[PDB]
């Protein structure tokens, strides 16, 4: 009873069709994320990923941080998380900028325009998810 | 004085990463056509 | 030179330049390194032969008799 | 022995250990009949 | 010039086939005759079952291709092996055997390309051709 | 004299080395009983050292502030012992090696089978030749003055310049 | 791409081409060595560089030369 | 059927191809042109595979060679005894064991050297030697040299034999590949009747004459008035004055009370507070039980008689749905091939070297070895390093059957084909393995040692500012500790007391302590773990891209070890599975040092030591493991640059011969690096430029010289490197422990 087989009815291609890799639950999962979502558009997508990474930053540098045994540990961990964001859509834009050099598509992340709007709903979903994190942990006191 | 505070900072970690930036961007321009 | 003779070899780029060795045949005709001089040291890749113009050799030893 | 095992204790790698155990045979003997030579 | 219906060998597939660049690059092919059904060894990590008659195969590079012709040639004596590259425009390119015979027979049909006139330690030394586009051979 | 340097038969520091080196294996000797292989065998021990001492002493060399021998290498005959006999000694032992494998080698090349008689040694004419290889010097002076030493330049491999 | 040169010494010998595992090299007809063959390389653009064809030849020097230069896809031997 | 069938003179005993040097192979037959010839000569001399083609006379030939390490392992014991007879201070030892230093070598005085006659005790002057034999032979019950010389002798004979024997089954009777590939007998006689009886008659040895001689020894009957060995077995009344159970005779063990032997067969456990030691009669129970576990395992594989198991048909009915046709093939594999069983069974040898190391310092088994800290040392980190050693050596075989003797048609769809088709995936996710675990536990260290510079010991990953306990590892121990009285009530004490309880001692020297686990542990058991994983790493990619990869999809033709495939593709240096093993061995040898240095420190501070009367326990560096070895600095200043003080100031000492091997295995770790970084074509024109000189004064030797080959340059920088790091740390260790313990 074969549970390994070839990816796509084709032996030639360096994959195999693994429970792991092709079972419902991975298809369901996967194509269900943001990023794989149907009829999301890269605003869209950028948003959740982005509130999604931004809303779990805070909590590393707010726990490990140099000032936990600080006043001021959530601040400074926000702030870190401000200051990693603005990295990672800096690099988001360079990403953009080196590969899709010439488009005029738009509406598909592998296009300049809709990596640019990808880009946009990542910084402000990260902004947001951090804020709001920032918010939960000052009134933790609620849970 | 405070320019260390100033600069140190300003020197060593925006200026050589936007620095890092203009050079992936550069280095991964395609040919013209 | 000639079959059986004794020859220094003067080609700059072979391993037994400036060396002797022993003329094994002369082809007629073609081949424009025509004399096959035999060898006892081994090059690096291990051959003991190799093929030479008549002007780059130089006759030392005429065959025996 | 015989001429083949003549000529096997005759191979490079047995004679270089009986002679160099033989130096060094003729330099301990001497080392410990002269010791602590040194200078002429 | 190439069929791209011909049955493939019996594979269980493996992770040493092309990734993402077969697909947009170049692939290539290679089409050959068995006479038995036979278990052979893939230049990919594997074993696979050769069909009879007729059988195709895919793959990453030409030098993989041709290991696997000599893998043919000198354990089943199968020299039928044709080799192919597919673009992805799907133009075919038939590549190997060009002449209709292996490289090491003589032809009367072949040109000879890249063949000097003067033996090997005869050519220019590097301070002739300084600031200029040519080279030492 | 020469270099600041004393003899070390007045040399208080050589003095007080072979004291201290005394001393010490003395002390180590009260492990062992009276009449013992290793009682015996230290006070070998301390005796070799005492003979050493001696004749550091009376052999003439010169001892520094240290207190250890200092050899002199630069040709005055009043320290020749150091350098010069040892070293045309070895000179000679050198040149006896280098001249028994000299003529193995001529011997064994024009043998039917010289890459052979290189791994399996012909022993009878190599001890031979490790026996004529004594009057090397006068040896190498008459092949060199018949030409038999050097091989002319241009008999010799060299490389494309 | 690598540039693969045959110079005159050859002796049609047809063993660089067996060593070659890209189809570079093929025999042609020639008139200077006796078996009326030379080794000849109609498709550089194929070689890789590994050299197979110069440890291959027999000639006291080697009658087939490869030159390292320009890399590319199929010179790296990349398959992806 | 399974019958003994053998050729009768197969081969002629002459020394024609003793003459001869390069009878074996083909090609070396011819005769020498270049100086590689030499090195092929070495290199080929054990090659039998590629020597000839037939299993049968590639299986004479081992078997045979077998029985020549035999006789060299017996020359080998051979030695330990008659030196221990003759050139030792055993007596005095035995006499004295807590006081008296062992040692069993004395140098002849020739150059000075009679310094290293050191004072070890009892009137003795010679070499300390640290191999634990003296305990050994307490423990066997050995109280005079007489016994000791009459083994050597035998163990001379024996050696004699072996050499007789692997005479006569290569050159008078060879068994046949029928013969070699009944593995299933010899599997039932390597069970039931190597190890099984084996178990049996030590078993028999310790109860007749190791007990009595220990027990009357513990008990202060110095060794001349112990009774003889051949009384004592014999003498059923002396056993019973010892033992009372020995006067019930053999009937209570024929009819079932075997707890009527409760008195010498017993489940004690600990350490006998006399000697620091294991229970010589727990070891005799557990040599017995064993004894009767092989014997019963050794029944399972069918031979003559119907009775019995195939391995082939065991393998055959083990497959699942993600493993197709399971283990199908593997005992075919396994009867064909010689490389695939050496692999496994050097696996599991050097597995359990490593494990008998881990062993034998938490449950020290003879008596007066705990309070020797130079033997657990020494034995520890020799058997840790054998390990490793032979772990590479599976992995390299494993490679080597791989690259030769595999074969899609037996294994079509089997474990081996289905493992070579994910090999990227397997590969890769270790890969990351590799990275996550080094990443994160030397970064550890790291973080440390940026925060202890910044001064800034409040955010170090140490035992009082970020902790990192190990958990797990604590349950175990209390698992451990209680374990006498709920999970093994019949055992009184713990296995080991490294878990938890008393602190064992004998005189003043501590033998055993309990050893806690903090961060500093979890920190360094994470290092071992990285380090394993690339081991793993390295050796497993050799084995799994043998036969070819991406860069070279026909690796398998070249051959086992080659150089490269030329600098073609980028350069494809170093891609053979014998590079693999190349470079597996450095990191092999990077795992053990890290795991012996681990040990070392560990063992000095927070176990060996001293307990006085009041208490008080002080140990060898003062427990400044658990708060130094959170950096690396604490690691170069606290063990490196502290404990070095014994070796470097060895000179004028017994020690220094430590001094000037530690220098010179400094000395020789450094010259394999002209091996490891240069490259054969330097070496070849400087050498051609040589060759010229002597050419010049016609001695240029036919033979002509040749750079070493690519392959052996490596292989002599490797061999170079481990010889001089191994003896660093050899040299290191024992000036160490023998000074201050
Ligand atoms: C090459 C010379 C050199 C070097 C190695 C440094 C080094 C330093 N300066 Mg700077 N500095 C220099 C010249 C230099 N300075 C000169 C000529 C001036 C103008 C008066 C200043 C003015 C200055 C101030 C006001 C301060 C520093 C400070 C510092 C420190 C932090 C780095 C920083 O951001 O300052 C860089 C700040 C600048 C204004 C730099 C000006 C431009 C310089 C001259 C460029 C040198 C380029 C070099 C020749 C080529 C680079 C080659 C490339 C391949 C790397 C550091 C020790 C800070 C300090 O003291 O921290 C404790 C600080 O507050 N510097
Ligand atoms: C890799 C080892 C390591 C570790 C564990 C730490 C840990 C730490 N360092 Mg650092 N440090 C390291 C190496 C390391 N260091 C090295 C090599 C250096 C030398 C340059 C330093 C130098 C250094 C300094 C100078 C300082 C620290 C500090 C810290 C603390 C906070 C850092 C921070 O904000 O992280 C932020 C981390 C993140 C935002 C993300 C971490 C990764 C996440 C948690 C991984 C999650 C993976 C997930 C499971 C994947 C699957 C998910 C899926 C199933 C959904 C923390 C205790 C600071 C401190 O106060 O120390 C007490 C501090 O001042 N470190
Ligand atoms: C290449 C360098 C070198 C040189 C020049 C010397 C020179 C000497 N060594 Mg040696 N030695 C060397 C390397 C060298 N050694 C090495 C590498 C080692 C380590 C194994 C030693 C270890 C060593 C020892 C242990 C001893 C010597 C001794 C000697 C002396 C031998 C004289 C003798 O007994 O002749 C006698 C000849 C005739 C009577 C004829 C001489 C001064 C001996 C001595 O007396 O030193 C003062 C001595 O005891 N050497
Ligand atoms: C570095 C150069 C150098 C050279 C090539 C020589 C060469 C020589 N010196 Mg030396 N010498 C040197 C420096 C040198 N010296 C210096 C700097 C001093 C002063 C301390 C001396 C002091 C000196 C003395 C006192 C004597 C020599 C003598 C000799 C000869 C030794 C012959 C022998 O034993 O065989 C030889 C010609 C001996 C000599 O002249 O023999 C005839 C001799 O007695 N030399
Ligand atoms: C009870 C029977 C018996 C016993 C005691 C042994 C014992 C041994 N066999 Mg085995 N063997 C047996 C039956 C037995 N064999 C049978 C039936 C076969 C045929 C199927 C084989 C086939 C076989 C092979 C092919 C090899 C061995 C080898 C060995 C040795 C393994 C290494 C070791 O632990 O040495 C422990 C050593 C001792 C305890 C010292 C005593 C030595 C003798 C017995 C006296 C060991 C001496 C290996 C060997 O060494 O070959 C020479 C080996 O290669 N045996
Ligand atoms: C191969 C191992 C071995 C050997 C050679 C012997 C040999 C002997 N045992 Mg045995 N014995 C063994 C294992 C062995 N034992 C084991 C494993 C146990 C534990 C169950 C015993 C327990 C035991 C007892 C309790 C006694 C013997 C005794 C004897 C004698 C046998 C008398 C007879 O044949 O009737 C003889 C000295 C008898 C004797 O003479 O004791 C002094 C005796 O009383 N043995
Ligand atoms: C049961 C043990 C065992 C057995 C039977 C074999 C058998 C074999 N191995 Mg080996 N091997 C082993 C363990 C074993 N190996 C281990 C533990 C390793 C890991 C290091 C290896 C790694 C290994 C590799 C990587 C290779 C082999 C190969 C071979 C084959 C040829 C070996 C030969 O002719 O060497 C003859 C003997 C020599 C050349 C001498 C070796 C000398 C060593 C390197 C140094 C000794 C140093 C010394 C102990 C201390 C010096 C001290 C100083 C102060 C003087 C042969 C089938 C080769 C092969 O082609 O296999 C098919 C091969 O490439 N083996
Ligand atoms: C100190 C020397 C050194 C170092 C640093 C490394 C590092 C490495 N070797 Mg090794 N290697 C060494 C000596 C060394 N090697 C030697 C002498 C040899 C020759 C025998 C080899 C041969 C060798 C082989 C053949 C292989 C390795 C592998 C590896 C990697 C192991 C995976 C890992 O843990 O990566 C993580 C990185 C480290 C452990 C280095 C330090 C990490 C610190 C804590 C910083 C990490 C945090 C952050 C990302 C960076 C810091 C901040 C920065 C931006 C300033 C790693 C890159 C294996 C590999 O590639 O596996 C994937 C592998 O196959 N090595
Ligand atoms: C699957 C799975 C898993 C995982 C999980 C995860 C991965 C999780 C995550 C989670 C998370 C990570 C979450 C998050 C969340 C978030 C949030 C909730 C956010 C929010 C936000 C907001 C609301 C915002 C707002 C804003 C904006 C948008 C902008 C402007 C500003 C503001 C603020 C207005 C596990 C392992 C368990 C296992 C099982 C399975
Ligand atoms: C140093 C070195 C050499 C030079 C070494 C050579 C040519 C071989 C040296 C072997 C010697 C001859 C072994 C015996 C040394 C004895 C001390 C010589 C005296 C005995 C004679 C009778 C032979 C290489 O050839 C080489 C090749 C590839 C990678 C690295 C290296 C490398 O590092
Ligand atoms: S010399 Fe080289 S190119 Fe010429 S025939 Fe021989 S292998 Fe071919
Ligand atoms: S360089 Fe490589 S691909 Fe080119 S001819 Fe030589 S072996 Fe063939
Ligand atoms: S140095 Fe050796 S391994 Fe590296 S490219 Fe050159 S030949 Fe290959």
């Amino acid at each position: 009873s074969e549970f390994v087989k070839p990816f796509n009815n084709d032996p030639f291609v360096g994959n195999l069709s693994t429970p792991v890799t092709t079972s419902t639950a991975t298809k369901l999962y996967l194509g269900n994320l943001p990023i794989y979502r149907k009829g999301l558009s890269p605003l869209m997508r950028g948003l959740e990923v982005g509130m999604a990474h931004g809303y779990f930053l805070i909590g590393p540098f707010y726990i490990l941080g140099p000032l936990r045994n600080s006043p001021n540990a959530l601040l400074v961990g926000l702030f870190s998380a401000y200051g990693l964001i603005i990295i990672l859509t800096l690099a988001l834009t360079i990403y953009g900028l080196a590969s899709f050099q010439d488009n005029s598509t738009g509406s598909n992340l592998e296009s300049s325009k809709g990596w640019r709007s990808f880009t946009s709903g990542f910084t402000v979903g990260a902004l947001g998810g951090a804020s709001v994190a920032y918010v939960l942990l000052n009134n933790v006191s609620f849970f | 004085s405070f320019l260390p505070s100033i600069l140190t900072p300003l020197v060593t970690l925006v200026f050589p990463g936007l620095c890092f930036a203009l050079f992936f961007v550069l280095i991964e321009q395609d040919e013209i056509a | 030179i000639s079959r059986g003779s004794v020859v220094r070899i003067m080609r700059p780029e072979s391993y037994w330049f400036q060396e002797c060795g022993s003329v094994a045949t002369i082809a007629k005709g073609g081949d424009r390194y025509p004399v096959v001089v035999r060898f006892e040291k081994v090059n690096y890749a291990g051959v003991a032969t190799n093929n030479f113009a008549m002007d780059e050799l130089v006759e030392v030893e005429a065959p025996p008799a | 022995m015989s001429n083949d095992l003549l000529k096997y204790l005759s191979t490079a790698p047995v004679l270089l250990t009986a002679w160099m155990s033989i130096t060094a045979g003729i330099i301990i003997e001497i080392q410990r009949f002269f010791p602590d030579s040194l200078s002429f | 010039l190439l069929n791209l219906q011909i049955p493939s060998p019996t594979f269980g597939g493996s992770t040493g086939g092309w990734l993402r660049a077969a697909e947009i690059e170049e692939k290539y092919a290679i089409t050959w005759t068995s006479k038995k059904e036979q278990i052979f060894e893939m230049p990919t990590s594997g074993a696979a079952i050769m069909q009879k008659g007729e059988n195709l195969l895919y793959l990453a590079k030409k030098e993989q291709c041709l290991a696997l012709g000599t893998q043919l040639r000198t354990l089943f004596k199968i020299s039928d092996y044709k080799i192919y590259r597919i673009f992805p425009n799907s133009e075919v390119q038939y590549l190997h055997p060009k002449d209709g015979v292996f490289p090491e027979k003589l032809n009367e049909g072949r040109v000879g390309v890249g063949n000097i006139g003067y033996s090997i330690g005869k050519n220019p030394n590097p301070v002739n051709v300084k600031f200029t586009g040519k080279n030492t051979f | 004299d020469v270099s600041g340097l004393t003899p070390c038969k007045d040399s208080a520091v050589f003095k007080r080395r072979l004291d201290g080196s005394v001393k010490k294996l003395n002390s180590r000797l009260a492990n062992y009983t009276e009449g013992t292989p290793a009682y015996i065998a230290l006070e070998q021990q301390i005796e070799q050292t005492k003979a050493r001492f001696a004749k550091y002493g009376e052999k003439g060399l010169l001892c520094g502030a240290d207190g250890l021998p200092h050899l002199i290498a630069d040709g005055r005959l009043d320290h020749a012992g150091e350098f010069i006999i040892p070293g045309f000694g070895f000179l000679y032992i050198a040149g006896w090696i280098g001249w028994a494998g000299r003529s193995y080698l001529q011997f064994s090349k024009k043998t039917d089978k010289p890459n052979e008689n290189e791994i399996i040694i012909n022993v009878p004419v190599a001890l031979g030749m490790m026996a004529g290889a004594f009057i090397w010097p006068l040896a190498a002076w008459k092949e060199l003055i018949d030409g038999k030493l050097l091989v002319p330049g241009d008999e010799i491999t060299v490389s494309p310049r | 791409s690598h540039s693969v040169r045959v110079y005159d010494t050859c002796i049609g010998c047809t063993q660089c081409v067996r060593a070659c595992p890209c189809d570079v090299l093929e025999m042609v007809p020639w008139d200077g060595c006796k078996a009326g063959q030379i080794a000849s390389a109609p498709r550089a653009e194929d070689c890789i560089g590994c050299k197979r064809c110069e440890t291959a030849c027999p000639t006291d020097f080697l009658s087939v030369r490869v030159y390292l230069g320009s890399e590319t896809t199929r010179s790296l031997g990349l398959s992806y | 059927k399974v019958r003994v069938i053998v050729d009768k003179d197969p081969v002629a005993t002459s020394f024609e191809k003793w003459a001869q040097p390069g009878h074996f192979s083909r090609t070396l037959a011819k005769g020498p042109k270049t100086t590689t010839w030499i090195w092929n000569l070495h290199a080929d001399a054990h090659d039998f595979d590629s020597q000839t083609s037939s299993l049968e006379d590639i299986s004479r030939k081992i078997f045979s060679a077998h029985f020549g390490q035999l006789a060299i392992i017996f020359l080998w014991v051979s030695q330990a005894y008659f030196h221990g007879a003759r050139f030792s201070n055993y007596s005095a030892w035995l006499q004295n064991p807590t006081a008296i230093k062992p040692s069993a070598q004395v140098v002849w005085p020739i150059v000075g050297q009679e310094i290293l006659n050191g004072d070890v005790g009892g009137g003795f002057s010679g070499v300390q030697i640290t191999s634990g034999v003296f305990q050994m032979w307490r423990a066997s019950g050995i109280t005079n040299e007489t016994e000791l010389y009459w083994t050597a002798m035998g163990g001379l004979v024996m050696s004699a034999l072996m050499v007789f024997a692997g005479w006569f089954h290569y050159h008078k009777a060879a068994p046949k590949l029928e013969w070699f590939q009944n593995v299933e007998s010899m599997m039932n006689h390597h069970l039931a009747g190597l190890l099984g009886l084996g178990c049996l008659s030590w078993s028999g040895h310790q109860i007749h004459i190791s007990l009595p001689i220990n027990k009357l020894l513990d008990a202060g009957v110095a060794p001349q008035e112990i009774p003889l060995p051949h009384e004592l077995l014999f003498n059923q009344d002396l056993m019973a004055q010892l033992y009372p159970s020995f006067k019930k005779g053999l009937l209570p063990f024929f009819t079932l009370n075997w707890s009527e032997y409760s008195d010498f067969l017993t489940f004690k456990g600990g350490l006998n507070p006399i000697t620091g030691s294991l229970w010589l009669s727990d070891t005799a129970h557990h040599h017995l039980a064993l004894a009767v576990l092989f014997i019963f395992a050794g029944h399972m594989y069918r031979t003559n008689w119907g009775i019995g198991h195939s391995m082939k048909e065991i393998l055959e009915a083990h497959k699942g749905p993600l493993t197709g046709e399971g283990h199908k093939g593997l005992y075919e594999i396994l009867t064909t091939s010689w490389h695939a069983q050496l692999a496994i069974n050097l696996a599991m040898m050097g597995s359990l070297s490593i494990i008998v190391a881990h062993h034998m310092y938490a449950m020290p088994p003879y008596p007066y070895i705990g309070v020797d800290y130079p033997t657990q040392l020494s034995l520890f980190t020799h058997h840790m390093w054998i390990g490793g050693f032979c772990i590479c050596g599976a992995a390299a075989h494993g490679a080597i059957f791989m690259v030769r003797d595999y074969s899609p048609v037996q294994s079509y769809n089997n474990l081996l084909d289905r493992v070579l088709r994910h090999r990227d995936a397997i590969i890769s996710h270790l890969n990351w393995v590799c990275i996550f675990l080094g990443t994160h536990s030397f970064g550890f260290y790291i973080h440390n040692d940026t925060m202890r510079a910044l001064g800034r010991p409040q955010d170090m990953f140490s035992d009082k500012a970020i902790q990192l306990q190990p958990i797990f590892a604590k349950w175990v121990q209390s698992l451990h500790t209680l374990a006498p009285g709920s999970t093994a009530p019949n055992a009184l004490a713990t296995s080991s007391y490294a878990f938890g309880g008393d602190v064992v001692a004998v005189n003043g020297k501590i033998a055993m302590m309990p050893i806690t686990l903090g961060t500093a542990d979890f920190m360094v058991h994470h290092i071992h773990a990285f380090t394993i994983h690339v081991t793993v790493l390295i050796l497993l990619k050799g084995v799994l891209f043998a036969r070819s990869s991406r860069l070279i999809p026909d690796k398998a033709n070249l051959g086992f070890r080659f150089p490269c495939d030329g600098p073609g593709r980028g350069g494809t240096c170093q891609v053979s599975a014998w590079d693999h093993i190349f470079l597996g061995l450095f990191w092999m040898y990077n795992c053990i040092s890290v795991v012996i240095f681990h040990f070392s420190w560990k063992m000095q501070s927070d176990v060996w030591g001293t307990i006085s009367s009041s208490g008080k326990i002080s140990h060898v560096t003062g427990g400044n493991f658990a708060n130094s070895a959170l950096t690396i600095n604490g690691w170069l200043r606290d063990f490196l640059w502290s404990q070095a003080s014994q070796v470097i100031q060895s000179y004028g000492s017994a020690l220094s011969a430590y001094g000037l091997i530690f220098l010179g295995a400094h000395f020789i770790w450094a010259f394999s690096l002209m091996f490891l970084f240069s490259g054969r074509g330097y070496w070849q024109e400087l050498i051609e430029s040589i060759v010229w000189a002597h050419n010049k004064l016609k001695l240029a030797p036919a033979i002509q010289p040749r750079a070493l080959s690519i392959t052996q340059g490596r292989a002599v920088g490797l061999a170079h490197y481990l010889l001089g790091g191994i003896g660093t740390t050899w040299s290191f260790f024992l000036a160490r422990i023998i000074s201050v313990g």
